[PDB]
């Protein structure tokens, strides 16, 4: 969850992706935004004789 | 026969020639994403990116 610059109008509570997926929150107690990425990933190769 | 066109230039640092330059010009080649390989794409930077 990082600070995001996105002005969420005040009937606003969740923001969507493209993938219909929740990409920004509101907070309930205070009232900033709040933009969430996944976590680091990627894959794996094993180099070998 | 002029062929200064179609050999390397030594001034561009690629080392392609003039007409080579020119097709890789005309060709809008997405970075697909090996070139962006920097963690600010996790980050909330520029615009939302395909
Ligand atoms: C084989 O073919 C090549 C290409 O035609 C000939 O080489 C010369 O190539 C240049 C362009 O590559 C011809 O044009 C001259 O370019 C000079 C440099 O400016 C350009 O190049 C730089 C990068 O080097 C660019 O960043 C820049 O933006 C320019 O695009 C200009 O200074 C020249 O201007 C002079 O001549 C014109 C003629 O109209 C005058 O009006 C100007 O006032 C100025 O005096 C020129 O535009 C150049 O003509 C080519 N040379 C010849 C002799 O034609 C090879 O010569 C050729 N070889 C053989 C054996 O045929
Ligand atoms: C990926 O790693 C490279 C290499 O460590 C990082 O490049 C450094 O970036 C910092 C700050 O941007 C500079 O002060 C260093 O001088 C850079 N080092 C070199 C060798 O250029 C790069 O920033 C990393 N990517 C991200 C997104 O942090
Ligand atoms: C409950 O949250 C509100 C903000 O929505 C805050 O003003 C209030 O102080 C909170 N209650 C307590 C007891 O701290």
């Amino acid at each position: 969850l990082t600070e995001s610059n996105k002005k969420f109008l005040p009937f606003q509570q969740f923001g969507r992706d493209i993938a219909d997926t929740t990409d920004a929150v509101r907070d309930p107690q205070t009232l900033e935004i709040l933009d969430i990425t996944p976590c680091s990933f990627g894959g794996v190769s094993v180099i070998t004789p | 026969f002029n062929f200064s066109q179609i050999l390397p230039d030594p001034s561009k640092p690629s080392k392609r020639s003039f007409i080579e330059d020119l097709l890789f010009n005309k060709v809008t080649l997405a970075d697909a994403g090996f070139i962006k390989q920097y963690g600010d794409c996790l980050g909330d930077i520029a615009a939302r990116d395909l």
